[PDB]
């Protein structure tokens, strides 16, 4: 359980725990005035390398809730392909619509 | 030649029309479903036609 | 079923016993290391020529598959009609819709 009013509480497994939707409600419905009596032991800009790591990991959330929705990600671009001595490697521009009915 | 013979066609339904929108029918074989890495159609996707 | 690491193992049956299909994710899944302990009788430019013959040969089992979708092929050009003496021969210009409904 992370608290966003003080610097020491936010850990890796404290961001991850809560997911995409809940994150956008918990961040806009904290304190305003920020405790400072027991900082963030590696520096109160340590943190913010601690707390952004959780969240392109929850669009990966958000990747398997829309794994039923959304398509395997082809490889973009050429160079990509077990057959390379027959056959070539194109890669997907992906201007396409992720999307499953 | 090798990616000229490399396509995916779905079977059509019996009694059903033929597919004209890549957008929304997913019989059609340039839809998102069948947009395949490393083939032709999807490179009728890519380099949209 | 042909191996597509081995230069050795694709002749014209494996391929046109595969359905084209089934063509499409057998060789992308394939291994990205190519093995040179047997290759090819006629070296390794003639395990290309072996492949690709057996592609254009499924072509023609996917034209019996959709003989109920298309018609019969009408000759194109000139010169080529039964009865030349009091009728020419026809040829399409074949832009019209392939369809059966």
């Amino acid at each position: 359980a992370p608290q966003f009013h003080r610097p020491s509480t936010i850990t890796a497994d404290n961001v991850r725990a809560l997911g995409t939707r809940g994150l956008v409600l918990a961040t806009n419905n904290a304190q305003f005035i920020m405790d400072n009596s027991y900082p963030h032991p590696h520096g109160t800009q340590g943190a913010v390398r601690e707390f952004l790591r959780g969240q392109a990991a929850a669009l990966t959330d958000l990747g398997v809730t829309h794994a039923n929705n959304t398509f395997a990600p082809q490889p973009m671009f050429a160079g990509d392909a077990a057959a390379e001595w027959l056959r070539p490697s194109f890669g997907l521009k992906r201007t396409y619509s992720p999307f499953v009915v | 030649y090798a990616t000229l013979q490399n396509m995916v066609v779905p079977e059509i339904a019996p009694g059903e029309e033929c597919p004209s929108d890549p957008v929304t029918d997913p019989a059609h074989p340039l839809h998102p479903a069948n947009l395949v890495a490393n083939t032709v159609k999807r490179m009728f996707h890519n380099g949209r036609v």
